[PDB]
């Protein structure tokens, strides 16, 4: 990693990359989910940016996954109870 | 030496109190590297108080910057000297010149980058013949107050220590003269007190054997800062009246 | 005295059959200097070959 | 079909150094091997200095002792540079006495029966009184390039000075033009060394052109563990001798020692022979030792 | 500590003290060693990296890898006084910090001294990374001018190497390409300024975002084939055919920038310094006392 | 002495019939021998422990021989200085130590003195166990250990049992 | 109340390396920065590597052109100690001695030395060639000195090139450098600003008492002061929390920083942001006085 | 409120 | 967390509101003890 | 580097014979055992340490130093030598 040129490419604020940039990481570090590109051991930062700039990561993917994971974790309990 | 000086440099040296300049001329009788004396000749001496000077040269001890003000004998044996000229050269000073830094093979070429902006690139010729080992003095000081729950301890007898604890200490706490070492070790052992509470039921056997009354006690010994090596080469200890010296004072 | 540290080259990470990027580690200090120069020297100035 | 380089005059123009001299030599090769093997020989060449000494009435090194007009530090200056040649040991101790006014040389070392100095008219320290004497230990050894003190003294008498290990000082090599032989465009180097006298000049040359060809050398979960006893090649009476001692896999073979099993009576003369067959495909019984069963590959999933 | 040069370095990281490295980073080593099980308690860690073992200097090459650090040089007055690299570790005591960079500190080395801050959250190391790195200021923001122009051993290097002389080795040779020009310098056969014919393939990019090679002949020097090695696809060559002194250089890092963009115009920085560095040193570009050359008309004007 | 040597061996609560000069000489050994190892001096070492002070001394040894093995601690023609008193074989002690052996280990006492402890609490349950050496008894195991059990008896004494 | 006052004498011994502060007499600074092995070095066609190579550009901007005139004299005065050396390892008699000393100390215009060796009578002049195999001291006062024809006249003594130039091989490459370069001798001092003195580094040490911040300075063992300047240069970014973190969590607030230290040895990588105690410490010494500041909702 | 916090004043903003 | 901060004059109601008690003597501490 | 390697294949017991001054203790030591006529330390060796006990030109220091000696087994462990020489010892 040296450049995050193409990561400001598709995000265009150079603001906004921060916030999903640490939403993701904060994802892959401590609520242990696996990266969506092949790693080479590098640390969660660039890994976050790595996937930014494959595209498959912005803001909007992050609000349905966590819309979409919220209410499958609420559809679980509910199936559960009834 | 400077190979290129301004002539000045005898000056300096001689005019200032660093050389240990000959007051009466004469025939030198003992150099040694601690003293030097000069037997003085008999056109310039005295009727009375017979006389041969004795100078005692200044060896290793510290300056104000931490450096090393050394004083060396430059003049053989049975030598004899003028009134008005050096016998031992000081610190920066070479037969009474002055010597500040040293002199080298220098070239005027870009190499490589390394020397960019002011930077100098040396060679590991220079640092092979230890020719800038320049060698510095540090002081460390360690005293015993006086406060509450008693007087402190300066007996190596202490806890919480291991065989790396005081395994270059004396009998006595205060580390030996030559003893090298390294960044943390501990130089004067010293234990002061804590909490008084009272004697305890359960040590009593023990209590009989040493007949120590404190028994617990704190850790407060001096230590190199974290950092320094050295070599331990004078060690003072200075005792108000009516204290008991201990072994090594 | 004499066993220094002897390498072998760990790889040829190479681009297209006529170029390449050979590395090799651990050399002696100064060594770098001295294989790259003796061999700088016998490819780009005395090899057999015909044109 | 290149010439090849062999020593033909060996010029010991002084004791200190020499000028040793390669031909022929093709267009080239004499910069070449000038420039390798200058910088073998200033880079990596076997000395033989001084490590350790211990002055007598010395505790450290920045004391004085009564009666020599150099301080301790002057003398350990004096010492590390002396020139002394070692013949076939590792490390040796050098004994210095020496009693009245006058000089130490280099030469009042009681030399041992292998130990040569090559140069006896080096002063150490001037002794100065009728009776004042110094009576040391110098520590001399082996070693290669520059080792200082700082990286590597259990008592406080000793005291450590650096280590330049290193016998030559100046190499100069300077090609140039070569005769007959009935053929021109051929080369000569002549490489003038500086030696302090502990190294021969072929010697030198010969360890330097074996240093750099030793540098052109580099270039110039098992299955059958995994696997049962039984399920070897072998016959059935191999399998069963391993599975005497309760050994279902050869991963459990591999836990244990050949040494081991062949202090077991259980496994026969024709099953030590179906063994080394076995291990003759370095698959199992190589010495190995696991956990208890599984490797990471092995692992549960 | 006080800075030095290093000029080995990418312009996105600077030479940092392994000593220094080490005590900035002992809680991350020390979650690093509680992770891999090597010890238990905390204390039993501040035990190991106070004696400093041997397998504390992996777990400090783990922690380092890509992990941002502010320098700072002490008078900061714009934003360029603080800039981001990667650690690179050193055995010493002297930060080692990329030349270019300097021109943006006004650090000199005749005794300076720098700060380092470690980013310590998440956040911070995103932002250290995506805002204050080194590649990333390579504009003032006070115009439009480069700040990560080569400052002074590198534009010697380019002025001697760019130039010509009217007969030198291979004067008026032709050349069948740059790679066979720097082969004709480094054998021995021609000069570094000698001029020569050579083919050199120029791309243009007329079309939109579309890369149109060109190949022509161009009458120029042995070093202008040797630094249109390096220069990037984009440019023309009509930018290294000048003489290339400071205002030129910079002008080429600008064009760079401007049309072929970021990363090629940091990995062409670094490229330029490198080559500058390489030919200044091969130059032996002295001062004498008879350089200074008196007139001989200066005595009759007195 | 320190102003106090008949008081602390008489506590004398766990060790008035265990050894009180012995404990003194153990404990003044863990404010001692702790942290220094003494020296490399190879010889036989002895202890002499005072019951009635609690205070106790290091004696060398010299240990008389026919043999020229452990020198420190290395005959009869020797003897013969001292008028053929020593006979062949003896430990007869002719040095000893000067104020030192860990001038360290003072406070200090939560893993020495504890230490020395528990090493005569072991001792005092092993000479519990020397009063009947085996016999038919009960115990409440405590433990729950792989292959044996752990149980605890009366008079803290305990055992354990193998599986086999 | 003071017992006894204990007061050892470490002596360490500073070598040289990478970060040190050598300059000569004339301005010309520099910290050292690589310690190269004897190999690298740029020698000559006699055989000697050259010790130190300083940089050529800091002369006509950096107006110091006596240092350029220092070195070739330098090389004047060690090529008249190295002819010494020669006449004298040759074990010479002391007739060839004193003709070489002889002819070295007259050299010059109307002078002001005038020596002969004729009344030093065979002995002393052994032992003044024994001093001067070194190199010879040369004396240059310091308006009226040595010009520049007397510097080649007595490079001319000597076997030296004239210009003072000598062309040097490369000792990577083994090629020889173009356009000869000036070697010769300057005298260079070690200064005392070395680099084992100012460096410092600190994850987390002891606090301050009145405000919770760190202690200043390297004695006590402190952390680098992010001063008011460096605050302007990171809002003059849009790094935000990089400034949160450098103001709240590693400086002041003490839960916020426990907080951490447990986050950051358990892998976590986040901050608890809090409030700075010494702003609680300007809310009461405001609040001292007459004022009555708050803080509303 | 400048930089990074731009979002986290526009949200704190937003949300009174 | 909190929005805007407030600064006014003191009333002497609002300082004694502030207070946890009336410093009465200026005697500093006991100094030839540790005690206040 | 074939053709480099072608241009390189035309090149490629003493402390009881040791005098009883020469041991690292003080000459007190030295002249103790040397009072009896002795120079080299194999005579030394060739005694028993009870005959050297017998006789009072050693003293109690001395016989501290001799241990201290003899805790290195080179000397003074009770050997017989025909008179000075060992086989290893042979004239040549």
């Amino acid at each position: 990693r040296v450049t995050v040129q193409d990561a400001v490419e598709k995000i265009g604020n150079r603001f906004d990359l921060v916030l999903v940039a640490a939403r993701r990481a904060r994802q892959m570090q401590v609520g242990g989910k696996d990266p969506l590109v092949p790693e080479e051991n590098d640390k969660t930062t660039v890994i976050a940016l790595r996937e930014i700039e494959e595209g498959l990561i912005n803001n909007q993917i992050l609000d349905v996954r966590e819309r979409q994971e919220q209410q499958e974790q609420e559809a679980a309990e509910l199936q559960a109870v009834t | 030496k400077p190979l290129v000086g301004t002539g000045m440099e005898r000056a300096v040296a001689v005019d200032s109190g660093v050389t240990a300049v000959a007051k009466r001329g004469g025939v030198v009788q003992y150099v040694d590297a601690s003293r030097i004396v000069i037997k003085v000749n008999e056109d310039e001496m005295y009727p009375g108080e017979a006389g041969i000077d004795i100078y005692n040269l200044t060896k290793y001890t510290r300056s104000n910057q931490n450096t090393c003000i050394n004083q060396m004998p430059c003049v053989s044996l049975g030598e004899p000297v003028e009134r008005g000229d050096v016998l031992a050269d000081g610190p920066s000073t070479d037969l009474g010149e002055l010597a500040l830094g040293q002199n080298m093979r220098v070239a005027f070429m870009p190499w490589n980058g390394y020397n960019f902006e002011d930077s100098i690139l040396v060679s590991e010729r220079v640092v092979q013949e230890d020719r800038f080992t320049t060698i510095h003095i540090q002081e460390l000081a360690c005293v015993s107050r006086d406060t509450k729950l008693g007087p402190e301890e300066i007996t190596a007898d202490i806890p919480n220590v291991g065989e790396a604890a005081l395994s270059k200490l004396d009998e006595s706490g205060i580390v030996y003269i030559g003893a090298e070492v390294t960044g943390g070790d501990i130089l004067v052992g010293k234990v002061t007190p804590k909490g008084e509470t009272q004697l305890t039921p359960e040590e009593k056997l023990l209590r009989a054997i040493f007949g120590e009354k404190a028994s617990d006690v704190k850790d407060s010994s001096l230590r190199v800062p974290n950092g320094v090596s050295g070599t331990v080469i004078d060690v003072q200890v200075f005792t108000r009246d009516g204290v008991e010296k201990d072994k090594r004072a | 005295v004499t066993e220094f540290l002897k390498p072998r080259l760990v790889d040829i990470e190479q681009v297209s059959s006529t170029h390449a990027k050979v590395t090799l580690e651990p050399l002696e200090r100064g060594f770098g200097h001295t294989l790259g120069n003796a061999l700088r020297r016998i490819l780009l100035s005395s090899m057999p070959g015909c044109a | 079909e290149f010439l090849k380089p062999r020593l033909v005059d060996i010029e010991q123009v002084s004791s200190t150094h020499a000028k040793v001299t390669l031909e022929p030599l093709e267009r080239g090769f004499g910069h070449t091997l000038g420039n390798a093997l200058r910088r073998i020989l200033l880079s990596s060449m076997p000395g033989c200095a001084v490590t350790e000494v211990e002055i007598d009435g010395v505790l450290h090194e920045y004391s004085t002792k009564e009666g020599v007009q150099e301080d301790i530090l002057e003398i350990l200056l004096n010492l590390k540079g002396l020139a002394v040649r070692v013949q076939g040991k590792d490390e040796v101790i050098l004994t210095l006495n020496k009693s009245g006014i006058g000089p130490v040389t280099a030469a009042d070392i009681t030399h041992d029966g292998d130990v040569e100095i090559v140069k006896p008219q080096h002063v150490i320290c001037h002794l100065t009184d009728e009776n004042a004497s110094i009576s040391m230990r110098i520590k001399v050894q082996r070693g290669r390039g520059y080792v200082p003190a700082s990286t590597r003294e259990r008592p406080i008498g000793r005291l450590l000075v650096d280590a330049c290990y290193s016998p030559v000082e100046r190499i100069a090599y300077n090609v140039e033009a070569a005769r007959v032989e009935q053929r021109t465009d051929l080369d000569k180097l002549v490489i003038e060394m500086e030696t302090n006298g502990t190294i021969d000049p072929e010697e030198a040359i010969r360890r330097a052109a074996t240093i750099l060809a030793e540098q052109l050398e580099a270039f110039v979960f098992d299955p059958i563990l995994l696997r049962p006893v039984d399920d070897l090649e072998l016959t059935v009476r191999s399998a069963n001798c391993l599975k005497a001692e309760a050994i279902h896999y050869i991963g459990d073979l591999v836990q244990r020692t050949e040494v081991e099993l062949l202090k077991t009576p259980n496994l026969g003369k024709k099953s030590l022979t179906e063994i080394k067959d076995v291990l003759a495909s370095r698959g199992l019984s190589l010495g190995m030792r696991l956990e208890n069963w599984p490797p990471a590959s092995i692992a549960d999933e | 500590s006080v800075i030095t040069v290093g000029p080995y370095l990418r312009l996105h990281q600077c030479g940092l003290p392994k000593k220094m490295a080490l005590e900035l980073f002992k809680p991350f080593i020390y979650g690093k060693l509680e992770l891999r099980g090597l010890a238990t308690t905390i204390k039993a860690a501040k035990k190991m990296v106070e004696r400093e073992e041997a397998v504390v200097w992996d777990i400090l090459d783990e922690v380092i890898r890509e992990h941002p650090v502010l320098l700072n040089r002490a008078p900061t007055l714009h934003r360029l006084g603080i800039q981001a690299f990667e650690p690179v570790l050193i055995e010493g005591k002297a930060i080692q910090l990329h030349p270019l960079v300097c021109a943006a500190y006004n650090a000199d080395f005749d005794g300076d001294q720098m700060a380092v801050h470690v980013p310590l959250t998440l956040e911070a190391q995103l932002e250290a990374r995506a805002l204050m790195m080194s590649t990333n200021n390579i504009l003032s923001p006070a115009n439009g001018e480069p700040i990560i122009v080569p400052s002074q051993d590198v534009v010697l290097g380019l002025y001697y190497m760019t130039r010509d002389c009217v007969n030198a080795k291979g004067e008026g040779m032709v050349l069948t390409g740059p790679k066979e020009a720097e082969r004709l310098y480094r054998s021995g056969l021609a000069s570094l300024h000698a001029r020569v014919k050579v083919r050199i393939t120029e791309y243009e990019k007329d079309a939109n975002g579309e890369l149109v090679a060109k190949t022509s002949l161009k009458d120029t020097t042995v070093g202008r084939a040797i630094l249109w090695m390096i220069v990037p696809k984009g440019l023309p060559y009509s930018i290294v055919n000048q003489a290339l002194g400071k205002k030129a250089i910079s002008k080429m890092l600008n064009t760079c920038y401007r049309i072929l963009g970021l990363k090629p115009t940091v990995i062409f920085a670094d490229q330029i310094m490198y080559t500058g560095f390489a030919y200044a040193a091969r130059s032996g570009a002295s001062v004498g006392i008879d350089d200074m050359v008196i007139p001989e008309k200066k005595h009759e004007i007195i | 002495m320190n102003k106090e040597i008949l008081a602390v061996v008489e506590a004398v609560s766990n060790e008035k019939a265990l050894p009180r000069e012995k404990i003194f000489e153990a404990l003044e050994s863990a404010l001692a021998t702790a942290t220094k190892k003494k020296y490399e001096q190879e010889i036989d070492v002895r202890v002499q422990i005072d019951r009635k002070s609690g205070d106790f001394d290091t004696f060398r040894r010299w240990l008389v021989v026919d043999e020229v093995t452990q020198p420190t601690k290395e005959t009869l023609e020797a003897a013969r200085y001292e008028d053929e008193s020593l006979n062949l074989g003896d430990y007869v002690e002719d040095q000893i130590e000067s104020v030192t052996f860990d001038r360290i280990t003072t406070q200090t006492a939560k893993q020495v003195i504890v230490q020395k402890v528990r090493e005569a609490e072991r001792a005092m349950v092993v000479d519990q166990f020397r009063e009947h050496e085996g016999e038919i008894i009960t115990g409440v195991v405590k433990k729950v250990n792989r292959d044996n059990i752990s149980l605890d008896l009366g008079n803290n004494a305990e055992a354990v049992i193998l599986r086999e | 109340g003071v017992l006894k006052i204990v007061k050892v004498y470490l002596a360490v011994k500073r070598r040289i390396q990478p970060g040190d502060k050598m300059a000569g007499r004339h301005g010309n600074k520099g910290v050292i920065s690589k310690i190269n092995p004897i190999e690298d070095m740029p020698y000559d066609e006699n055989g000697t590597p050259v010790d130190i190579v300083l940089n050529p550009l800091g002369v006509p901007s950096r107006m110091n052109i006596g240092q350029i005139l220092e070195t070739h004299l330098g090389m004047a005065a060690k090529g008249i100690g190295d002819k010494i050396n020669a006449m004298l390892k040759q074990q010479q008699e002391v007739a060839k001695l004193r003709e070489f000393i002889q002819r070295a100390y007259d050299l010059g215009a109307d002078v002001r030395q005038k020596v002969d060796l004729s009344t030093f009578s065979d002995e002393e002049v052994m032992r003044l060639a024994e001093n001067l195999r070194k190199g010879m001291p040369i004396a240059t006062p310091v308006f009226d000195g040595a010009k520049e024809a007397e510097i080649k006249e007595l490079l001319k003594l000597g076997d030296l090139p004239t210009s003072g130039q000598i062309r040097l091989y490369d000792g990577r490459t083994g090629e020889q450098f173009e356009r000869p370069v000036t070697v010769g001798y300057m005298y260079m001092l070690k200064l005392n600003h070395l680099v084992d003195d100012k460096m410092h580094a600190r994850s987390t040490g002891s606090y301050s008492l009145v405000t919770q911040q760190p202690l200043g300075g390297k004695a006590q063992f402190g952390g680098q002061r992010f001063g008011e300047m460096e605050v302007w240069a990171l809002e003059a970014y849009g790094a935000a929390y990089t400034l949160q973190e450098m103001l709240t969590v590693k400086s002041d607030d003490v839960n916020g920083r426990t907080k951490m230290y447990k986050n950051i040895v358990d892998g976590n990588h986040q901050m608890e942001p809090g409030m700075p105690e010494s702003f609680n410490v300007l809310l009461k010494e405001i609040r001292s006085l007459g004022i009555n500041i708050e803080l509303e909702d | 409120p400048a930089g990074t916090g731009y979002a986290y004043h526009q949200d704190r903003m937003r949300r009174r | 967390e909190f929005d805007a901060i407030k600064i006014a004059l003191a009333s002497p109601d609002m300082i004694r509101s502030w207070s946890f008690g009336e410093v009465k003597k200026p005697e500093t501490i006991n100094y030839r003890t540790f005690k206040p």
